[PDB]
């Protein structure tokens, strides 16, 4: 449902008599004749105002319908979902960003897989331009914060419900390098949700950044090391890194 | 009669906030023996504490909303005594 990168020709309209099916319908033929569009988005916020923004070359894809969303937060930091609830008695007046943030029942929805290519000012409608060359005094440093973890601790069940946050990083924009940059300090901006931070590669488009709580399960015997319990996650990802435990003094509870 | 020392502060706080005109969210709920009462908050009650019983606000048990029993004299002495400010007695 969201982006945070490449929107192109919103089309705002509404259904009056119609449906939000002929959108999804109206916006899905759109691009079948080009290659300035890889996917789109399809909005709705409180009925009426919908939106068929198309996709051409994104960064990222953030912010799933399946992760956690309850830091008792909205309206101010709510960049996650993308839209800002607000109460001067607003209620009625649709607005649209860049990125899909919306300022106002919600369906945000997003489709994928043009299987793009493309040439440079050939066929060229977006760029990805001031690419953010990050100063190793700073990216360089945010590395040693996390710890990779020795991939033969972890096993994988496919079963066990375990909360994430997931994210496409698609290969034209971010390295082999940056992949992991741009993860490992998504990670610190989640300051406390994200213990575990991967990058798999399930098929050869992008990365994906998954952000998870500490997944350590550990049986009931008093032994004292731990290697009698290790980790549990959905799949076996290529990299892992741990945002290793910064515990500061004047503790902030009485036990 | 002359006044506690919650109700020296409780009306020094307030008029504070009557002569500036900036209020403070915090407020003592001192009992009628003029000495705190451990349990101290605000009027909307969201994060209310233990606090020692000469004023000082105890680190650590800062809950939100309702200590169920608060820390007296020998468990916070006790218990800082682990942490390690002197005396390992
Ligand atoms: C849209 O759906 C409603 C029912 O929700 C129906 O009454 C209406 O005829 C539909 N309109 C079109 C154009 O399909
Ligand atoms: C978002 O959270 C940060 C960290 O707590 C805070 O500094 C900032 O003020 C928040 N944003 C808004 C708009 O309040
Ligand atoms: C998940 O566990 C259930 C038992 O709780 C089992 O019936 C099911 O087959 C399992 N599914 C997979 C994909 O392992
Ligand atoms: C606020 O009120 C107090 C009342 O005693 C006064 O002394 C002080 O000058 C006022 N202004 C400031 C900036 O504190």
């Amino acid at each position: 449902q969201n982006m945070l990168s490449g929107l192109y020709n919103p089309i705002v309209f509404s259904a009056s008599g119609a449906n939000l099916t002929d959108a999804h319908l109206f916006c899905l033929l759109a691009c079948d004749r080009d290659l300035c569009c890889d996917g789109f988005v399809l909005t709705q916020v409180q009925g009426g105002a919908i939106i068929c923004g198309l996709l051409s070359s994104p960064s990222v894809l953030l912010c799933n319908v399946k992760d956690w969303m309850d830091p008792s937060e909205a309206w101010a930091n709510a960049t996650c979902p993308g839209v800002t609830y607000d109460q001067e008695s607003h209620q009625v007046i649709l607005r649209l960003g860049d990125q899909e943030f919306i300022k106002s029942f919600q369906q945000v929805y997003l489709w994928k897989d043009s299987d793009m290519g493309s040439r440079p000012e050939s066929m060229g409608c977006r760029k990805d331009t001031v690419p953010r060359p990050a100063s190793p005094t700073e990216a360089g440093l945010t590395t040693e914060l996390f710890s990779p973890v020795d991939l033969n601790q972890v096993i994988v069940n496919g079963n066990q419900s375990l909360s994430s946050q997931k994210h496409w990083l698609f290969k034209h924009l971010f390295s082999a390098q940056q992949a992991n940059l741009w993860c490992l300090s998504r990670c610190v901006q989640e300051h406390s949700f994200c213990q575990l931070a991967e990058i798999t590669e399930s098929a050869s488009l992008y990365f994906t950044c998954t952000l998870y709580p500490e997944a350590q399960v550990c049986d009931d015997i008093m032994e004292s090391n731990a290697q009698g319990c290790r980790l549990i996650l959905p799949q076996m990802p290529k990299a892992l890194f741990r945002k290793k435990v910064i515990l500061e003094d004047k503790v902030k509870n009485f036990y | 009669a002359c006044l506690s020392f919650c109700q020296l502060q409780k009306q020094q706080i307030l008029l504070s906030g009557y002569i500036n005109s900036t209020d403070t969210s915090y407020l003592p709920q001192c009992q009628d023996s003029g000495d705190y009462a451990p349990v101290q908050c605000d009027v909307q009650q969201v994060q209310c504490w233990c606090v020692d019983a000469e004023g000082m606000e105890v680190y650590g048990t800062r809950q939100l909303g309702r200590p169920k029993r608060c820390p007296r004299s020998c468990e916070i002495r006790n218990r800082r005594l682990l942490h390690g400010v002197g005396d390992k007695s």
